[PDB]
RNA sequence: CCCUUGUCCUUAGUUACCAGCACCUCGGGUGGGCACUCUAAGGAGACUGCCGGUGACAAACCGGAGGAAGGUGGGGAUGACGUCAAGUCAUCAUGGCCCUUACGGCCAGGGCUACACACGUGCUACAAUGGUCGGUACAAAGGGUUGCCAAGCCGCGAGGUGGAGCUAAUCCCAUAAAACCGAUCGUAGUCCGGAUCGCAGUCUGCAACUCGACUGCGUGAAGUCGGAAUCGCUAGUAAUCGUGAAUCAGAAU
RNA sequence: UGGAGCAUGUGGUUUAAUUCGAAGCAACGCGAAGAACCUUACCUGGCCUUGACAUGCUGAGAACUUUCCAGAGAUGGAUUGGUG
């Protein structure tokens, strides 16, 4: 499945401290409490560290992103 | 007259025998014998009783069988060929046992037992 | 645990706490006649209106005993029940034949 | 260990009316369907005689004239080495390898058409210069040391 | 008259109390038309400690019956409709 | 040149067009309206039945243009810390299939 | 007393359809189909029964009828019961020590497949019956008051706005069945081959920003008589066409 | 069965937090016949001082609406009415 039926990402309990960060300068991250905290494709250039429980990860958000969840920055299996 | 009710069965049928005197004319499923049956080797196997009893010139035969598949009811034309005829007379009475064409067999797919795979076929082991 | 059956059984009311704004706003979703300006009001529907609104988090067990396997579409009971039920007679219609 | 086995082959057909080729539909209906097998089962009968002059059975009847061994090789031991017992058996026993061995050894040839493949060596049963009449006399040859194995310690 | 009930021994002994009981009152109820065994196959596991071999087997039925009052005036099929039930039959009726 | 590479002979034209990977039900729409008859070969026809069988390759991608991008998208996913490059670096099944030790057509030695 | 009624059946089909029939679009609109019938609840059913010998004639063991069927066809969750210090102080249970501002607090800031291999091995073939389609005489009934989701306009192939079956003798998966003589060239580790690079596409719905079916085949392979010796077959047996349905929202190899 | 078509099916592999399970070709039918807000197998952000829930002594206000606010994240409380 997972076709492009559900197009835009308007989710008010997950919107209201990521889109509001345009007016405020970039000196701090967007702090995440899901394995699935996706945001809009209008907000490339931010920091989302994958919530799973004990330390945060290097996420290099660069200019070209379209597809899927954040299970690649902090991977599912982490090779312990 | 000869306007009677016989039957012929193999693999869950309930048949129609529309039979009378004629000349060996054979027919099935509102069609003839050479309409649904043909280009296959079980055709003259039911002529083997029809040559045993010289009835290929003295009766007009319409026996219908349905269900199952294509050729699993080859034995159902075989089933009631003389079921419309030993009702008519006892002339071929003690001379038909050598043919062997009436036994509604139970070497079939009966109840399916759990633990095994199939009818009495067993799973793989050592 | 005394509080495992007690902490999940209460979803008979909480998942259906609104249950009407959820029933009205899950039928228009299968209709594309809603406009593109209406791709945001169809998404102020149900969630932070407190999140006992997803039906994905509910599960059944036996009625007296508490077991998820053995449940068929005709009971509220389980597989270690059905051997002990009809033999004293708790199950109607369940006879043994071919 | 009494044998309650009862043999009775049906030998009559509405197409050929043979003897040991009438009820043979078992290995020519290769686990699938009769529709596709019907042109392969009795399609070879009129393909073995369609290349020659004589009838299909003419060279089909002479298969048990050069493909049937005159001995047996069932093993048995008494207190030393295993000794088999070879002697003139009944026709049935001897004439079982005089068709099926000639028939099954046709996959190591395989020319045009599946039905020709089955009929590939059916016309060979007359002169016996094929492969089925190569193991027939071979059986006899392996019985010099087994010649006196029947009465004493056997 | 179309029915929905249990088994082979309480709906056939309740449609004995439908045909005759509405025929004596003047009109006519036709004969009982057969509607056979409901053929429903099941699977369980009956072992104390788990043994997928050790299943068992179950089945359950529902009979229906087709009766038809010819000229519809029989009140017995609705007034003595609770007479058709003894303990566990819930009678469906069809007046016509 | 004529079909990308050197082609063995004495066989179809539609299977000279279906050569492994994007095709035949496109070619079902091609050989019914172009005029290239499937009833003969690349050589049993004249040379003029091949000229639009040669033009349908240099419009999408080339075997060198396939070789051009056989590493470029791979270059994206190795050094970018991802789980498309955690098992691309490693060699495993990648798309969440039967993963750990001995399923058949995914890894090799 | 334990798969338990072609074999026999009073009576049997309010709306199936067409043996009586007119009819029909010969798909049966529709009477009538209880008789040249439409899915049986349940009921005589199959024997030590007889004859001839053999056997101590006796338990048995061979030969026989009727007559298109006459001699043996254990179908085991309180095993007939007898069996091998060994799985849970754990689905109801049940002890020599423990937490006891705690594993009564809970909105948890992520840390189980380096391949370095053996192995319980148990479909698929060996290129030849050769390599890529949209098609045959043609499956199809029930569960179905927060369900199944037509002939879909969408189609190569997608049956999301529609909705006839809405309480199913209708129907939603409603399309099918290895066959005819299947094209041109006649018998090959390849014109059977695509794992990391499907980008990108108006469907659960407040929640698919470098990974999902979506099978269009440009591409990136390895299938060679099965020998050491070993799973394993005395009769319908060794043996290649699918599951319809929820705690009432459709990927149980 | 076969250099082999590198599945957690247990023994050899990769942690900075690890709870018990068979003892043979009866070792992937070895607690329970299913770990979707952790009131689970001490990572635990974290806080207890009466209590969701099982519990006696005491309450404004019975109750809910507690939509929404910090919440990129339970709820206390604005809780708009009700006084039952």
């Amino acid at each position: 499945p997972r076709s492009l039926k559900k197009g835009p990402f308007i989710d008010l309990h997950l919107l209201k401290k990521v889109e509001v960060a345009v007016e405020k300068n970039d000196r701090k991250p967007i702090k995440t409490w899901s394995r699935r905290s996706m945001i809009l494709p209008h907000m490339v250039g931010l920091t989302i560290a994958v919530h799973n429980g004990r330390q945060h990860v290097p996420v290099l958000v660069n200019e070209d992103m379209v597809g899927h969840k954040l299970g690649e920055f902090a991977a599912t299996r982490t090779y312990r | 007259a000869t306007q009677n009710y016989g039957t012929g069965r193999r693999k869950t049928a309930t048949a129609r025998v529309f039979l009378r005197p004629g000349t060996g004319k054979i027919s099935i499923n509102n069609r003839g014998l050479d309409q649904f049956f043909g280009r296959e080797t079980a055709r003259m196997v039911v002529r083997q009783p029809l040559e045993l009893t010289e009835t290929v010139e003295k009766f007009d035969i319409f026996v219908t069988v349905v269900g199952g598949g294509v050729s699993g009811q080859a034995g159902a034309i075989r089933h009631g060929i003389t079921r419309a005829l030993i009702e008519y007379d006892e002339t071929l009475r003690s001379s038909l046992r050598k043919a062997g064409y009436v036994t509604r067999d139970a070497r079939e797919v009966e109840r399916k037992k759990v633990g095994l795979r199939k009818a009495r076929k067993r799973p793989q082991y050592s | 645990k005394e509080s495992m059956k007690n902490r999940e059984l209460k979803r008979q009311l909480t998942v259906a706490k609104y249950a009407k704004k959820r029933a009205e706003l899950k039928a228009i979703i299968a209709n594309p006649n809603s406009s593109a300006e209406e791709r945001w009001n169809a998404q102020v529907a149900l969630q932070k209106q407190p999140r006992d609104a997803s039906a994905s988090r509910l599960r059944n067990r036996c009625r007296l005993t508490g077991r998820p396997h053995g449940f068929y579409r005709k009971f509220g009971l389980s597989r270690n029940k059905l051997r002990e039920a009809a033999m004293r007679g708790d199950v109607p219609g369940l006879v043994k034949a071919s | 260990r009494r044998r309650v086995a009862a043999k009775r082959e049906v030998l009559a057909d509405p197409k050929y009316g043979s003897q040991i080729l009438a009820k043979f539909m078992n290995h020519v209906m290769e686990s699938g369907k009769k529709a596709v097998a019907e042109r392969i089962v009795y399609g070879a009968l009129d393909k073995v005689k369609e290349r020659g002059k004589a009838d299909p059975l003419e060279t089909f009847e002479k298969a048990l004239d050069a493909i049937a061994p005159l001995v047996e090789v069932k093993s048995r031991r008494v207190g030393g080495a295993t000794y088999q017992v070879p002697v003139e058996v009944r026709p049935s026993r001897r004439n079982a390898l005089a068709m099926r061995w000639l028939v099954d050894f046709a996959r190591k040839r395989g020319e045009k058409s599946m039905a020709l493949r089955l009929a590939g060596e059916l016309l060979d049963a007359a002169e016996g210069k094929g492969a089925a009449v190569k193991k027939r006399e071979d059986v006899h040859r392996m019985a010099e040391a087994n010649k006196a194995f029947s009465h004493y310690r056997f | 008259i179309r029915l929905k009930a249990f088994d082979h021994r309480l709906i056939d002994q309740s449609t004995q109390e439908i045909v005759e009981t509405a025929k004596r009152t003047g009109a006519q109820v036709r004969g009982p038309i057969p509607l056979p065994t409901r053929k429903e196959r099941f699977t369980v596991l009956i072992s104390p400690h788990v043994n997928k071999d050790a299943r068992d087997q179950y089945e359950i039925r529902t009979h229906k019956r087709v009766l038809d009052i010819v000229q519809p005036t029989d009140k017995t099929v609705d007034a003595l409709m609770k007479l058709d039930l003894a303990a566990g039959v819930e009678v469906q009726i069809s007046l016509g | 040149r004529i079909a990308g590479v050197n082609i063995p002979d004495n066989k179809h034209t539609v299977i000279s067009l279906t050569i492994y990977g994007v095709g035949r039900t496109t070619a079902q729409s091609i050989c019914a309206a172009t005029g290239v008859n499937p009833a003969a070969k690349i050589k049993d026809l004249s040379d003029e039945q091949i000229d639009q069988l040669r033009n349908e390759v240099a419009k999408i991608t080339t075997e060198g243009d396939l070789r051009r991008e056989i590493n470029m998208n791979i270059k994206r996913l190795m050094d970018l810390g991802c789980y498309r490059g955690l098992r691309h670096r490693r060699g495993l099944p990648v798309r969440g299939q039967r993963t750990k030790t001995n399923a058949r057509t995914r890894k090799g030695p």
